[PDB]
């Protein structure tokens, strides 16, 4: 009954988080000081918004965490009566708290809440701010209204640079003494894409699945289109060759890959490909157009063939 | 009172143009089993004239006693939407396209409501009653699917008359069960005929040449022609052939837009013409109408070896404006491509 | 040929109102020993076993075993046609799509024939093993129903602990805490109001309150309720349905995370 | 009699073929009790439900199958209601019989909204040692990347 | 009585009235002895009578006693909602009777449900229909009726038996419409009947509705070519000759004249695409000219399907047929 | 000038929830014979004839024939202020726009005066013909409400058939069928618990159950109900409100065929 590595290697203090260094340092300044403002943390998944908010709440409250901290989440019902009752009478309650430490309402996945939920949120966070402070977590700030981002301090978490993902990955691997190859670990970076929980789960998964951490094992337990094949496809589309890229297309189509994953890996490889900048812009526009062809419901091999033809003709 | 609607015809025998379609519709409504109608044609051709004329021929005297009712509907999301209704004691008339994404909601609920309503003294008047769907072409797909469901389930008690233009966006399987009535735009001679009639009734002596100018500048649109005639009467009662016709502000604004385009081919003139395009777009006029006006006032200037590519790019940017959601990017892309092609044309 | 006569008529109504919202389709397994039923909720958390013995019926005869699919909402409406003192005769064929219930007045004046259409269901007979329990507590039915009805206002769960003092029902919700204790009662004038506790080892388990509120609608069936509770064993709620059978429930306990704070 | 598709659903991990690696890894997971939450994705009709049902019938007997496996799909109404209904109520509780982890089998799992996927991924985090989910889907790209970061 | 339209009135009723569709009779005739069948899907142009064929077929499989109890007939374009797909079929399969009849004849114990015009459903509704077919594969059999193949999705067509329904192809409809004309005392010549056949590509129901409409407008007069051209949605041929004469040689002023003279007439641009395509693929133009014109006609019909403006696109289409015809 | 005083006021309250759901507004017609209500439902199915006789009232003054059309939901709201034992006074003048309702205590310690706004209604009086009904079944109104309530769960309508074996109620629906049967009771202890069948010709008729559920809110008024049927005529159901008056409901049978 061993715990998974996502929850086993969760940080317990605020200096173990490698996401955004200035924001983490200012959060630690507020943890040692006490008067934490209303904060909202935005960014891609896996950057560590939940562990930053949880570690801030723990380092603030301590032993009074079970009564001075309310964690409302997406798996719980968040209707109009919930923001009318649960959040309100948590914000109205009294807790014997120190001079600087304040009550915390951890509102994880605030972008999934309805409009009336945020309508009942706004007055609560403006009025009861002498006692309770809201630490919102979210993925996209567009689904949240502008007034909540106005009354909060917005903390943009970036997608993680691969170096800090490597440092945490050597920390976990040295904690487990799991053998590795280097290129397999770079394959784990490529499978992560700024999602650190995805990197940990894929490493976990892959070792339990197949011993040595080598490109073959991680690319077997994931089964995305291979970076070398799609990179050679885009390279064959660079020098105006429809046929040589079409053997790679038939290789990736007779392997049973769905067209959505094919075009997603095509765009992700085309993001970092070494070619001319205007040519990269035209390629990204055509890959986007074929991706709307896919998303509208035309998932044939001939749409991939037409994508290859358009990338070939745009290179003279 | 304006004469554009004061001298509107009532009976099918006092129509000025399309007499054969008038006789065909009169003999169609003369017998029983009046079918579902889909009336179509260009704007200003006189579709609604035929529709209230058909309503006059189908019923007795009380066909023009109209009033506005307001009906609320509920979306699947908890939100009340108030819709308008032009109604009489013999017929219904709804514009259902005012509700944008909730058009399936009104198309289900409102015609379910008027279908469940019972015709009081139904033996006295006629077998069924008629429902007008004034703007029906820009309804979405499943809204029109619920529309043909509504046409199928109440075929005995409620037939519909759908009025629109450009039926390409109207779905196929509503066109199969609806009798397609096509009203062409009246010709230059028919427009001159009705202008001469509406002037001879009101004690006027309009020359024929000015009637030809009114017809040729009305672009086969009779309401606009009678409004130009009215405005010409207001401007000057002694009518000369060399008369300054009071054109509408948005056409001459498009003419100034077009000559601002062809004057200079620089990004600063592109900024000025983008400001003019924003001023045109802010008046809630459709961008296909702006595109058509830009192409009509643009083809009077360009050389004969460049009209084809200009027309192809006009169709291309109108289509991509229809596929998109914001008009100004596609419009100013069209203007930028025209400036680039024209500066290539005079540069070589 | 399934003819089964039942003189006391509202006890089947109370049996059904116990199954009324807790389960929507169930299968009746019919043998010469009588009527059997074993079903689960749609969430697969609570198990219901209903056994009606052969000798409890007035005239029971049954040639062959019958697996019979039933929607309890349809005969929830049909058993509301039955009176409180009415005699219920159940009739079915060996290859029936039909079910006949005849409601008879005690003075033989009013006769009622009612028909239910049956549905096919796949039956998974989950054989419940005989397990010895660490704790067996018999308590009043109305007392336990009141216990869950008060504790469902505080929170959504109850912590039931059986120890040497007695049985403790606890709840902890956003309104606050709640702890109701019950001790062994030495002397009651009636045997139906006493709380009597037999023990091997003190236990402590957490249960959802929606399920217990669904369970305790079986209050007028029996005056006494037997809760059999143990570690790694479900919460057995036995109602002895007079002398004609028994209604038994099985609740899996909830997961309690261990926190040092 | 029945159509041939329903008469020969491979009932045994022996009858099925051309999926030997999935067979080997899943039996290796289930013999040593290291099975994580599963997300089975591929084309239609390649045997996604058959292998997980044969594995669940390999683990448990027929007399205890009703309390250790809950099967849902999109024939029922799916959204934010039934994730807060049967799924976590099955997931948060213990076993009526014996001991061991449970199983939720969710066929055609790509048909739910991303709010439902966020509710389900938090349900997966909250109860893991007592519940092992199985989500069968056609397209991987309809599933949020955190949910793919939970289940293998 | 009520005035019945002559499509469902004149449809076949029995199994052998299907006008030479004996394969559809024979496959079932085999299924009578086999007492087993998978899901069915009949695709074909309408007026052929797929619904009446399956109604008489289910009457043969169950009988008039079991027809109103074991056959559920629903119209998919009348039941496009995802709720009524996922509730009424579930309620029909949940209410089960035995497969034994009072006549003593053997009967297979699965239900029959019919979904007519299933091609008009969307992707999500057809996916929910696939789910309903998946969960009810033991106690209720599914058959569908549609007019086109690819409008039905690939998972919905992968679990059914596909049957093509051929209509009355040639030389039978003309005298049949003549019998309808003589029965209702309708005067219409041979060329009008031939034009009625020609305006509908293999569709009987379109021809009956056009004849009904033309008789309603005339009321007892002669059915000329003008009335049929008006009802059937046909651009008159002299407009196409005027368009080709303007686009053959000259200036852009005459094209604008004929395009603004084709929109003003009220004609749909898709009809111009269809008829201009018909007169390009049959004429004596060059292969390059025919190819460029037809590819642009396909592109123009694409953007008209997407809701673009007809005026500018008929301008551009006439511009490229001018640039192909003048050169 | 019209005043009416009645010593038992809960019977008019029971009248009120007998027809506050069936009909929304009703015209009360008072002549020297008494009070008559011949009203007609909104969905064009049911007719209601409620009559109250003069002799049962404690005191009664009426000058002219009068017709007041009052909304019964609102005047059901005003009679909910009254108790079950209070003596009730109804006052209205000859040209009354108001209705005065005075509820007095039996010990005369509480006397309550309220006012009701009245409205004008265009009333058509349907002449109910005196005709011989073939079948008359007298049975317990509590059991009759029980019959309508337990048959309403099964289906939307009942085919009821009476013959020499007695009366029979049948309902069909997706849940199944229900078929209750009553015979002629020979020996009873109370006459209100007896079932009496007067026979001329066995008859079968089908009627919607919504209106039967609506009609069975008059069952505290009378211990017995009377169900009267014949061919091609509306069904009569009849409550005897004490010796005070009667309550007849005329039901249109369902003649829909497949
Ligand atoms: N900056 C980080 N440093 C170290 N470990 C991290 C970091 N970010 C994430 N992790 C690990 O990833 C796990 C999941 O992190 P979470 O904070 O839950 O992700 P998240 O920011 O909440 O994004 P969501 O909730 O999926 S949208 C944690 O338990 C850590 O083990
Ligand atoms: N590897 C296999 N070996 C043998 N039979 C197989 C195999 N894969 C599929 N089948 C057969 O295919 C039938 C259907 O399998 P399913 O598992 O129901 O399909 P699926 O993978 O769930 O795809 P869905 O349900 O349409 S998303 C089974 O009953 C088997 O008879
Ligand atoms: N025979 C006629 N006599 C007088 N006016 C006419 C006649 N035919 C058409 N018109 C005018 O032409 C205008 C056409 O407007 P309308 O019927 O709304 O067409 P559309 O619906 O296409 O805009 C009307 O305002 C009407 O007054
Ligand atoms: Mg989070
Ligand atoms: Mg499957």
């Amino acid at each position: 009954y061993e715990l998974p590595w996502v929850e086993k290697y969760r940080p317990v203090k605020l200096n173990e988080i490698v996401g955004n260094e200035d924001t983490v340092s200012r959060l630690e300044v507020f943890a040692r000081e006490g008067n934490v403002p209303n904060i909202i943390i935005a960014g891609p998944p896996g950057t560590g918004k939940t562990t930053s908010i949880l570690c801030l709440a723990r380092a603030l409250l301590g032993p009074a965490l079970k009564d001075a901290m309310l964690e409302l989440n997406a798996s719980n019902d968040r209707g109009i009566d919930v923001v009318r009752n649960k959040i309100k009478m948590f914000a109205q309650q009294k807790v014997t708290l120190p001079k600087g430490r304040h009550k915390i309402i951890i509102l994880d996945e605030a972008d999934s809440m309805t409009d009336g939920a945020q309508q009942a949120l706004r007055r609560t966070m403006e009025i009861y701010s002498k006692t309770t402070r809201f630490a919102l977590a979210c993925n996209a700030s567009d689904k949240i209204i502008e007034p909540i981002q106005s009354r909060c301090a917005v903390l943009r978490y970036t997608k993680l640079t691969d170096a800090q993902i490597l440092t945490r990955l050597m920390n976990v691997i040295e904690k487990e003494r799991v053998p590795y190859t280097d290129d397999g670990l770079e394959a784990i970076i490529f499978t992560a894409q700024g999602d650190m929980r995805q990197a940990l789960n894929n490493l976990q998964s892959t070792f339990s699945g197949f011993g040595f951490i080598n490109s073959e094992n991680v690319f077997k337990v994931c089964d995305e289109p291979h970076p070398l094949l799609v990179k050679e496809m885009i390279q064959h589309c660079v020098n105006a060759n429809i046929d040589e890229a079409y053997k790679i297309l038939a290789h990736l189509w007779h392997l049973g890959y769905s067209p959505e994953d094919i075009i997603g890996n095509i765009f992700r490889v085309c993001k970092t490909f070494q070619m001319a900048e205007y040519l990269k812009l035209e390629f990204i526009k055509e890959i986007g157009y074929t991706h709307m062809k896919i998303a509208e419901g035309v998932n044939s091999l001939l749409q991939m063939a037409g994508l290859l033809a358009r990338l070939c003709q745009k290179t003279m | 009172s304006l004469w554009v609607d004061k001298y509107r015809p009532c009976s099918l025998g006092r129509l000025d143009y399309h007499k054969e379609q008038a006789a065909q519709l009169r003999n169609l409504v003369q017998c029983g089993d009046f079918p579902h109608l889909l009336v179509y044609g260009p704007s200003g051709a006189g579709k609604k004239t035929r529709i209230m004329c058909i309503l006059r021929e189908l019923y007795g005297v009380g066909v023009e006693k109209l009033r506005i009712e307001h009906q609320t509907i509920t979306t699947p999301s908890k939100k009340k939407i108030e819709i308008s209704t032009i109604a009489s004691n013999y017929h219904l008339e709804v514009n259902p396209s005012d509700a944008g994404n909730s058009d399936r909601v009104v198309i289900q609920e409102m015609l379910k409501t008027v279908a469940q309503s019972q015709q009081l003294e139904t033996n006295s008047q006629r077998d069924f009653k008629v429902v007008l769907l004034t703007e029906v072409d820009k309804l979405t797909k499943d809204a029109q699917h619920a529309l043909r469901r509504t046409m199928e389930k109440y075929m005995s008690t409620c037939r519909l008359i759908l009025c629109c233009n450009s039926t390409s966006k109207v779905i196929p399987p509503i066109r199969s069960r609806c009798l397609a009535v096509r009203v062409p735009a009246p010709s230059i001679e028919d427009i001159c005929h009705v202008l001469s009639t509406v002037c001879k009734k009101e004690g006027l002596n309009l020359p024929s040449q000015l009637a030809h100018r009114l017809a040729e500048k009305s672009c086969r649109n009779l309401r606009k022609a009678l409004l130009m005639c009215e405005a010409c009467r207001v401007q000057q009662y002694p009518f000369t052939a060399d008369q300054e016709i009071p054109e509408t502000d948005w056409e001459v604004y498009l003419r100034e837009t077009a000559n601002a385009i062809v004057s200079q081919q620089t990004p600063q003139r592109l900024l000025e013409v983008r400001g003019r395009l924003y001023e045109l777009l802010t008046h809630c006029i459709p961008p296909e109408i702006i595109m058509k006006g830009l192409l009509s006032e643009l083809l009077h200037n360009c050389d004969g070896q460049l009209k084809g590519e200009v027309a192809q790019m006009a169709a291309y940017y109108e289509h991509r404006l229809q596929l998109g959601s914001k008009a100004i990017y596609h419009l100013e892309a069209f203007v930028a491509k025209f400036m680039a092609l024209y500066k290539k044309f005079m540069e070589d | 040929m399934f003819e089964a006569r039942l003189v006391q008529g509202s006890i089947l109504k109370k049996v059904l109102e116990a199954l009324k919202d807790l389960i929507n389709e169930a299968c009746w397994d019919i043998s010469s020993s009588g009527v059997n039923l074993q079903s689960m909720d749609s969430s697969h958390v609570s198990l219901v076993q209903l056994t009606l013995r052969s000798e409890g019926f007035d005239t029971y005869r049954c040639d062959r075993n019958l697996a019979m699919g039933v929607n309890l909402t349809s005969m929830s409406k049909i058993l509301k046609c039955a009176g409180n003192e009415d005699i219920i005769t159940l009739r079915a064929e060996d290859n029936a799509d039909t079910l006949a219930l005849v409601f008879e007045a005690p003075n033989q004046e009013k006769v009622s024939d009612y028909e239910m259409k049956l549905m096919d269901l796949d039956v998974e007979q989950l054989g419940i093993p005989e397990q010895e329990y660490s704790c067996v507590v018999k308590m009043p039915s109305g007392e336990f129903a009141r216990i869950c009805r008060d504790l469902s206002h505080i929170g959504d769960a109850v912590v039931i602990s059986c120890a040497k003092d007695g049985v403790k029902f606890s709840a902890s919700g956003e309104l606050g805490n709640g702890n109701i204790k019950l001790s062994q009662t030495s002397n009651v004038d009636k045997e139906e109001e006493a709380v009597t506790i037999e023990m091997n080892e003190p236990v402590q388990l957490t249960f959802a309150l929606r399920y217990l509120n669904f369970f305790t609608k079986a209050t007028p069936l029996s005056s006494t309720v037997t809760l059999s509770m143990s570690a790694d064993v479900p919460l057995v709620v036995e109602y002895k349905i007079a002398d004609m059978g028994h209604l038994k429930y099985y609740l899996a306990p909830k997961i309690e995370d261990e926190e040092g704070s | 009699n029945l159509p041939w598709v329903e008469k020969y659903r491979p009932q045994t991990l022996n009858d099925l073929i051309s999926h030997q690696d999935i067979l080997s890894t899943i039996q290796k997971f289930i013999n040593e009790d290291r099975l994580p939450h599963l997300l089975l994705y591929g084309p239609p009709g390649t045997g996604k439900t058959s292998t997980i049902l044969a594995c669940a019938k390999q683990l448990y007997k027929d007399k205890e199958f009703g309390s250790m496996v809950l099967e849902l799909n999109a024939s029922d109404d799916r959204g934010i209601d039934i994730i807060r209904g049967p799924i976590l109520s099955f997931a948060s509780t213990r076993t009526i019989f014996k001991k061991g982890f449970k199983l939720v089998i969710l066929d055609e799992a790509d048909a739910m909204t991303q709010d439902a996927q966020n509710a389900l991924r938090r349900v997966i985090e909250k109860f893991t040692e007592n519940t092992r989910f199985c989500l069968i889907c056609n397209y991987l790209s309809k599933i949020i990347p955190a949910l793919q970061s939970r289940c293998t | 009585a009520k005035p019945v339209p002559w499509v469902e009135k004149y449809r076949p009723k029995c199994v052998d009235e299907v006008a030479f569709q004996e394969e559809v009779v024979a496959v079932l005739k085999k299924s009578l002895e086999g007492a087993d069948l998978p899901n069915l899907l009949f695709y074909g142009p309408p007026g052929t009578g797929k619904t009446s064929t399956i109604l008489a077929a289910a009457r043969e499989l169950f009988g008039p006693e079991l027809f109103r109890l074991r056959v559920l007939e629903l119209n998919a374009s009348d039941e496009r909602g995802i709720q009524v797909v996922r509730e009424k079929v579930k309620n029909f399969a949940q209410l089960t009777v035995s497969g034994s009849r009072s006549d003593g004849k053997p009967c297979p114990p699965f239900k029959i449900v019919i979904l007519d015009e299933a091609d008009s459903m969307t992707s999500a509704a057809q996916a929910a229909l696939r789910r309903t077919m998946e969960k009810e594969s033991k106690t209720t059999r599914f058959c569908l009726i549609c007019n086109y193949v690819s409008r039905i999705i690939e998972p919905l067509t992968s679990r059914c038996s596909k049957f093509r329904f051929k209509p009355l192809s040639d030389k039978i409809q003309q005298q049949r419409l003549l019998d309808i004309a003589k029965k209702e005392n309708v005067k219409i010549s041979d060329e009008g009947i031939a034009y009625l056949v020609k305006v509908s590509e293999g569709d009987l129901r379109k021809a009956i509705t056009f004849l009904q409409s033309a008789t309603r407008l005339t009321g007892g007069k002669e059915i000329t070519e003008k009335v049929i051209t008006d009802i059937a949605g046909v651009i008159p041929a002299e407009k196409i000759d005027g368009v080709f004469a303007a686009c053959q040689s000259g200036s852009f002023d005459k094209l604008e004249a004929v395009v603004k003279d084709l929109i003003d007439e009220g004609h749909a641009a898709t009809q111009l695409v269809n008829q201009l395509h018909d007169v390009v693929v049959e004429n004596n133009l060059s292969d390059k000219q025919k190819s460029i014109i037809t590819e642009k006609l396909a592109e123009v019909d694409k953007c008209l399907a997407d809701g673009a403006d007809e005026h500018l696109q008929l301008i551009s289409l006439c511009a490229t047929v001018m640039q192909q015809l003048s050169q």
